[PDB]
Parts: structure tokens; sequence; C-alpha cells
RNA sequence: UGCCUGGCGGCCGUAGCGCGGUGGUCCCACCUGACCCCAUGCCGAACUCAGAAGUGAAACGCCGUAGCGCCGAUGGUAGUGUGGGGUCUCCCCAUGCGAGAGUAGGGAACUGCCAGGCAA
RNA sequence: GCUCAACGGAUAAAAGGUACUCCGGGGAUAACAGGCUGAUACCGCCCAAGAGUUCAUAUCGACGGCGGUGUUUGGCACCU
RNA sequence: UCCUCCUAAAGAGUAACGGAGGAGCACGAAGGUUGGCUAAUCCUGGUCGGACAUCAGGAGGUUAGUGCAAUGGCAUAAGCC
RNA sequence: GGUUCUCCCCGAAAGCUAUUUAGGUAGCGCCUCGUGAAUUCAUCUCCGGGGGUAGAGCACUGUUUCGGCAAGGGGGUCAUCCCGACUUACCAACCCGAUGCAAACUGCGAAUACCGGAGAAUGUUAUCACGGGAGACACACGGCGGGUGCUAACGUCCGUCGUGAAGAGGGAAACAACCCAGACCGCCAGCUAAGGUCCCAAAGUCAUGGUUAAGUGGGAAACGAUGUGGGAAGGCCCAGAC
């Protein structure tokens, strides 16, 4: 499990609570920000979850 | 007037017509008056539609109607304070999903029945087309 | 001439296949019987099912007619 | 239709007008209560032959001479 | 004898099925005895001038597929509900 | 028929003691025959069993279907149990009606000390 | 080990019926009698007792058989979580999940514990 | 031992009128008008047998269907 | 006021002057236990008896019954003796 | 109805229950301050689960169209009083077969959601309990699932979520409740969101290939129509068609 940027592209005004409770369990607080965790499918799952508002690259 | 006989509630819930019709092809009759739109059909119309088109046979052939109101709408009485229960029996109207067969017939000519229907769609509030029993 | 509803009785389950109760756990507060006590789960007077003993609860369904039934695997 | 015991009498032969009423009683009965009818028959339409000829040659109110 | 010639399905499922059939095509499945059934992908609206006759369901149909002609035959049909056009149609290994 | 009514009112009390965990004791009965067995609580393997069947007494019978031939094979099915010191034994009417063979049949293991 | 028979479990409608065939040295069913144990809101039918000449039909079990019950793909279809859009009384697009019915075909079983008969 | 059934029961015990009414409040809630809607009303249109001298399209046109206006009564209570 | 179903969106829960029905008891046995039994409904034959009385066979299969409304459930019967 | 200086931190609800209660109040949920206790709790993956709604279906509860069989019965031949028999201008259902429908129908059966457990990362420890002080208990709107109403209403009544409520800024001309996005402060700094780029007014009179002649765009359907464009096939077709 190697390193995995994520970043977030959308607001969380209008998001479920579901997204906004998964949103900061990636960590990535405003929009732009980035970070870095381990790539797993814990985390794929997640990152699946709100793939509609987030870039990511490798 | 088409209407249930020997039911067991008086009235029902309004219910939404999503989907698609099951009775798409024609199993009685050779051709069929398949409808397009998604709508309403009441008793009334029914018999404007049928009788109106029987007369288009001029008595000939059998008419096949696949069809059945089987839902009361109740309205409420004109000058009424909107609560307090629900109104009474007014009519019966079915529930037609896309795509549904209404009219088969047999026994009469492509064009008279072709036309038959043509007369049939006026009555009718919902679009429809002319179709024919296909083979399986 | 309508409008008398009486009340919602709290049915339906409590446990359910995978968690570890203790003696007395009321398993499922059914009505009528669409579950019935295998083993080592006791039946009541309203038919509701309890743990005698504890353990966790695994559901099972057996019989031709296949009515669904209730044991505790000792836990 | 208006309903006749025979021939029903559809309605277009009797001309319904909405006035306002003649009285006492507040607001409501001076101004919006209106719905007060007009009827209007004539009987140059429907009501077949011996209906009409006794509401023509018939001397009664309510009716008129034409 | 109707000499059909028609495509592997790449992928199955509804987004893809929905997606070649915007496309003038439809999917089809082949099946029968103790082979492996296959899926198939062929267009619709040429096909469908093929089965306006009533012959189409009881002549013994050869589908080429990349060379390989399947003689096969035409077991039953899945067709749209008002517009007079097909869905799907089940083919048995003939 | 026959089978099928004496299955019906033996899975009555089988189903009771199937969940006490305990060793039934299970007996078959026929015009010209007797059969007797302890299971074990699992209800899948035996631990003892004796019959008609067995030369051992069909020998010393007079004939295998009375009263007195339940009596003696009671006396032998309850001494391997006691060959094997089981004692936690529960009677099984098995569909039988209590009071011919059967009711003989339990006499002599409870002679023999059987805790039942 | 097998043809088995009997009692007791596990896998379950593939596990259950219909038709034809098929078994009794053993076993089982039927069968014989019943003042007497016991039994019928009448009746040895059932129940219980005392035995068992005869039979293998009924019953039970086995074999063939799908003739059924029934099971049931694959694919498609309906519906739908989520994010957008629309001619937003309803649908569509991307994406993930994915029926019921129906089709091909299949399907009338498998396994284990204890006690004896039969030929080693 | 009290249908303490207005059934978490104000005391054992408690009915009406006010157009002279008075006070404190409210558009949290009515009457008029305005607003939204358009069942109803009114207006227009599609189809059409028959009546109509022939002929439904000269004219009416039932049986049914589709829209428009906001002048009818209404619904709703958003403004006072 | 209380009880059943629906509304209710497959946990629970969830309103309306929303959609339909019930209770203000009954029982010393209709309870507990032990034992046995377990249908409804058709076809047919039979004295008055003919469509149904009751009896007898087959089919059928739990639509029976369950003190009372509905719902869930029950034959290993909670059903009947 | 009114309630006077300042700054910093957090931050509601208009629900549930009972009430001579319904514009009040009380407990609870939700806010806040202090304290004590758990990888407690939240998101994802996997695992073990129960449900029956959507959909579907039609054996049961009801309901629907039609047909083959066919008898109960009837107008007749007459029993000219009771028996008997054929026929059937027919209901044609029941058995048999084919076809639809259901909030209060179910031989089936999702997606979500819900409960428990295991594991990693991440989060101001956001879970729970105790104690102090609360307010509030009139909610609105948008989406989705529904009751009612006319599948009418900026209507009303519930579930669920967002927003307003108590959140400005940009966009929709104007426009709480819609789309985008959460204002600690200053700056004559840069990149983007929705949404837009001839002018008013900041940004392409951008690029490519089609389409419409109606100012369509820029209010609206049933229906009608040699308006026109694209697509497949076919009748027919220089042995000569319109």
């Amino acid at each position: 499990a190697k390193t995995i940027k994520i970043t977030q592209t959308r607001s969380a005004i209008g998001r479920l609570p579901k997204h906004k409770a998964t949103l900061l369990g990636l960590g990535l607080r405003r929009i732009g920000h980035t970070v870095e965790r381990e790539d797993t499918p814990a985390i794929r799952g997640m990152i699946n979850a709100v793939s509609f508002m987030v870039k990511v690259e490798e | 007037m088409l209407q249930p006989k020997r039911t067991k509630f008086r009235k029902m819930h309004k219910g939404r017509n999503r989907g698609l019709a099951q009775g798409t092809d024609v199993s009685f009759g050779s051709f069929g008056l398949k409808a397009v739109g998604r709508g309403r059909l009441t008793a009334r119309q029914i018999e404007a539609a049928r009788r109106a088109m029987t007369r288009a046979v001029k008595r000939q052939g059998k008419i096949w109607i696949r069809v059945f109101p089987d839902k009361p709408i109740t309205e409420k009485p004109l000058a009424v304070r909107m609560g307090k229960g629900k109104g009474n029996v007014e009519y019966w109207v079915a529930l037609i999903q896309p795509g549904k067969v209404l009219y088969e017939m047999d026994g009469v000519p492509e064009e008279l029945a072709r036309e038959a229907f043509k007369l049939a769609a006026a009555k009718l509030p919902i679009k429809t087309t002319f179709v024919t029993k296909t083979v399986m | 001439r309508n409008g008398r509803d009486s009340e919602a009785k709290r049915l339906g389950v409590k446990r359910f296949g995978g968690e570890s109760v203790l003696a007395g756990s009321i398993i499922v507060r059914q009505r009528g019987t669409k579950f019935h006590a295998g083993a080592n789960v006791g039946c009541g007077r309203d038919h509701t099912l309890f743990a005698k003993a504890d353990g966790k609860v695994k559901f099972e369904v057996k019989g031709p007619k296949n009515r669904k039934f209730i044991s505790i695997e000792a836990e | 239709i208006v309903i006749s015991r025979h021939v029903a009498i559809p309605d277009g032969e009797l001309e319904i007008t909405a006035i306002r009423a003649q009285g006492a009683g507040g607001q409501h009965v001076n101004k919006t209560s209106t719905a007060i009818h007009l009827r209007f028959d004539i009987r140059a339409s429907s009501l077949p032959e011996y209906y009409k000829e006794r509401l023509l040659a018939a001397s009664h109110h309510l009716i008129s001479s034409d | 004898m109707f000499t059909i010639n028609a495509e592997v399905r790449k992928e199955q499922g509804k987004g893809a099925s929905r997606r070649l059939r915007a496309a003038n095509k439809f999917p089809a499945i082949i099946y029968g005895g103790k082979e492996a059934p296959l899926a198939i992908e062929l267009d619709h609206d040429k096909v469908m001038n093929m089965q306006a006759k009533a012959e189409f369901y009881s002549e013994v149909l050869t589908i080429v597929v990349d060379g390989k002609e399947i003689k096969v035959k035409a077991q039953d049909v899945q067709r749209h509900p008002y517009k007079p056009k097909l869905q799907h149609i089940d083919f048995v290994r003939a | 028929d026959k089978k099928s009514a004496r299955i019906r009112r033996a899975t009555r009390a089988r189903r009771k003691l199937q969940e006490l965990g305990a060793t039934r004791l299970v007996v078959h009965r026929t015009p010209r025959h007797i059969y007797a067995q302890v299971i074990a609580p699992n209800g899948s393997e035996v631990l003892v069993a004796a019959s008609t069947v067995e030369k051992a007494i069909a020998e010393q019978l007079k004939y295998t279907g009375n009263k007195d031939a339940a009596a003696a094979v009671g006396k032998a099915v309850a001494e391997r149990a006691l060959e094997k010191g089981i004692k936690d034994v529960s009677f099984d009417r098995s569909g039988f009606q209590y009071h011919g063979r059967v009711q003989a049949l339990a006499d002599a293991a409870r002679e023999a000390g059987l805790q039942f």
C-alpha cells in the first residue's frame, strides 16, 4: 500500500450526511486540499464514495 | 357503463401509473390498437370508442376488449371545505401503461380495421397505433 | 366514522445472527409463530423467543415446510 | 340536461345568470351573495308541442308572452 | 438461410446494452447442447426487415460470426413495448 | 398407515427429549420380536442394545413376542447399561401404548437400578 | 464389502407423487383367537394380550420411468443506491447492485451410527 | 365502593342569552377586495351518427376528447 | 380510552375531520395434565330424505376449526374427544 | 409593547408525550459550561443476519375478457295430474384452456436502509454517563417516497435529505427557501465554481461540421398539413416510369 494523492474538487454544503462523514474520514478539509494515504480497498471504497467531487492522482 | 360488480373496498388510493404495460401482444384478434401514451381511461370513454368503432365494422366480426376500469375516482361535491373525509365515488377508470393493447378484432378487412381504429382514436385521450397479431 | 388506530405494539426481532447475548435476552417479539425455538431458546406464553443460555444467535430453517428456527451457538 | 319527465331538455335553451339577491343580512348578502339564478327557458327550442303550447298560451307569471 | 454477420459482445450489462441499443444495434444470445452460451451483438435495423417474414421463426438460420457460421434457430423474441423495435432475441443452437 | 400414525405420537416427547441432552431409551415392538437400545444425547450413535435377534436370549425364551420375553431382555439391556455404568436414562413410550410388553420391559430396567 | 432388513441421525422439495416390473431361507406386513391384562361414548377396526398354519395382493422396500410435481441456468428486462440533466402527472445519462417471470436443459437423490440374515 | 368514557381523572356538586356590550389580543383565524389555482362557469377547437329535400364538412350536431381566459360560484388562507 | 389491518416508503417508530372493522367480556371450565384423534369441500349408493339431515367408499387436501374483530399463527397441533 | 457599554468561544428548535391542553407549560430529543469513564463513536472493506416495499406475479383473498366441454333450467315436442325424453333464437360461469388488475391479495423477491462483529487509515474524543443553565414545543421551501385534493394551488398532512430559519458573496433581469459556494482582517495579486464571453456589461463577432426562415429561439396541447433535413428498405425503373 504505497502513497496515494487525493484532492477535493467541490463543496460540502449540499452534501449527504454519509458523504459529509466520509469526507472527514479522508481528512480532506477545504476544497483543492491535498492529502496522502495508503492504497487499500477500504480507502478505495471511500474514494469510490465521493468520486463525483474528487480528483485522484497516483 | 363497464363497472366492477361485487367489490371489496369502496375507495382506494390514487397510486402512480409508472412502469410499462404487460399485455403487449394481440392475443385474440388479428389486429390490435396498442396505445402510445401513459394515461387514464374512463368507462364512458370506452363506450364512446367501442360503440363508435363497432359501427365501422357494421356488425361484422368480433371485437375483443382488453381493458377494465376497476378503479374508482372519488371527487368532492362543489362548495365543500377541503378536508373531512374522502369524497364520494364519481366513476371508474383504468390505469394504462404505455404499450398496452386495448382492442382486438378479426373477421374484418384490413383497411376497414385500419379505419375503424382511426375513428376509435378520436374518442380516446391517449395516442395509439395500429398493430397486428404478429406471428410468435 | 374512522380513525381509531390502536397502537404500535413494538413488535419485531431484537437480536440477529451473530450477536452474543446473556440468559434471558429476548430474541424476537413475534405475535404469531413466524419462528420457533430450535435449541437453548424458550418459547414464551406470548410465543416470544428468549435465550435460556448465554451465547450467540444463529438463524436456521429446516423441515419440508421450512419453518425458520433459532438456536444458540454456545459462547 | 335539466331533466324533464320524458324529454330531457338539454341545457342551452335554459339560460342561467348569476345576479345579487334582495334583502338584508350584512356584507355577504349585499355584495358576494351571488348565484342568485335567473333562468330563461324559451319555448322556441325543445319541450315538444304539447309542453310548449301550455307554456305560451297559458296565463301565468314565471313564464312570459314569448 | 439468412446470413447474419454478428459480433461477439465485449461486455454485457444494462448500461452497455442501452449504449449500443442507441447505436442502431442490439444484443442477442445463443445456447444449445453442452456448449458454452455466447454473447452475440448485431444490427437491429436490417434484421428487423428479416423477421418481417413468418418463415423467420421456422427456418434453420445461419449466423456467421467471424468465419464461424453457426446453424441456429429462433426460439423467442423480446420486443419494444410500443415502437416497432426489438430488445433481444433468444437463439437456440440448431 | 399404522407406521405414520405411531410416528406423529412418538415425535412429541422425542423432540422434548432431544433438547434435554440425556440418553433416551428407545424401544421398537413387533408382533413377534422386540427391540431395545439407548441413544447418545447427540442422537447420532448408540451405546448399548438388546433384542430378540440375539441368540444370547432367544434360546432362553419360549416365545419371542410375549410379556416374559420383554422382561428377560429388559434386564439384559439394563445390565450392559450397568456394564457401561450409564444411569442417566429417560424412557421413551415411542408411540406404543404403555401397558403391554413395553410395560413389563421397563420393570426389569428399573429393577437393575436405571434412574428413571 | 455387497443384496439387505430393522431402529436412529444429517443433507432437503433434485430430497415427493403417477405407471410398469420386482422381494420374503431371514425380516416385516397381513393373518388366528381372545372367559381371562387391556379396549370401543357400539364394534378384538383401532388398542392390548396369547400365537402364528397361509400369503407376498394390499402394505413396505428396491429398479426402470420425468409421465408429473419440482428445480433452474446464461443473457436480456423491470426496479434501484449515488452524481447530473430533461418535452421533470414521467423518463434519460454516467456508475455500482441487480430481480420476478420466462427459455434451454436438468431433475425421479446423497451420506452416516448400532443390531442381525446371506456367501466369502 | 364514582360508563372519575372530555377515559393522566380541575371540586361530591356547575345550563343558556347579549344587535348597549366592555377590555386585552390576532390577518397565528372568518366577511369585502387583492393574490395562487381553475373544479364550476364562460370561450374556442378535434371527431361524428342522425335530423336536415340530396349531402354529416349549408346548418345544428349528441356520444366523447383536447386546450384558452380569469368576468360565475368556489378551494386555499399569502397581504390588511 | 383501548384492540386489529392499511396508510408506513422490506428494523422499530411515524400524521390527517385519511381508508375499513371491533372491545367496556366470557370460562370452575372453554383451565392444567395424561391418553387417543385430527379435517373442509365434491363424486356415489341409501327409508319417509327430494339440492343439504345421518351413515358407507373414493377423491381431495387444510379453503376446517380455533368463545367474539382483524392480523400473525397452530396438526410435534394452540384444533376435537 | 419596550428592555440601554464592548470583545472573544460554541451554538438550537418549531419534534415526541400528557395536559378544560391547542398562540401556555412540563419531561424527553436537540444547545451550552464543568467532570468522570472506554480504539467508546463516525466513514470504508469483508463477514453473519432478518426482513417484502419497488418490481413482478395470479395457487389462495377479490376482481377481468373470451372460448371448448357441458349440464342445472327454460321457449317448444307435450307430462294434455306426478314419471320419462330431445332440443338449447341461450347464461356458457363451475371443471379445462387462454388474458389483465389490486393500500388493506402473495406459491416469489431487489436496490437502499437497519443490527452485531473483525480490520486499517482518518477525525478538535465527534460515544456514553453525571451535574449546572437553557431556549424551544406556530415552522417555510426545494428534491425524493406517499395520503388527501382536480396526480389543482406559494394548499394541507407524514417519512427522508438539503436550504432558509440563525449565511452573506456569484449566477437565475429583479427573486429568503433553486444552482455554486460557508464572510477572522487587510492588499490597485494569481487560479478557478455555478453561470457566461456582439453591445448595455468583464470575457471568443473563437474553431469544426450539420439544422431552422418561423425573429422560430422568445408562453402552450389534442389535431391538421405536398415545410424541409437526415436514415433503412421497397414498388417501379432507359425491354422507357411520373
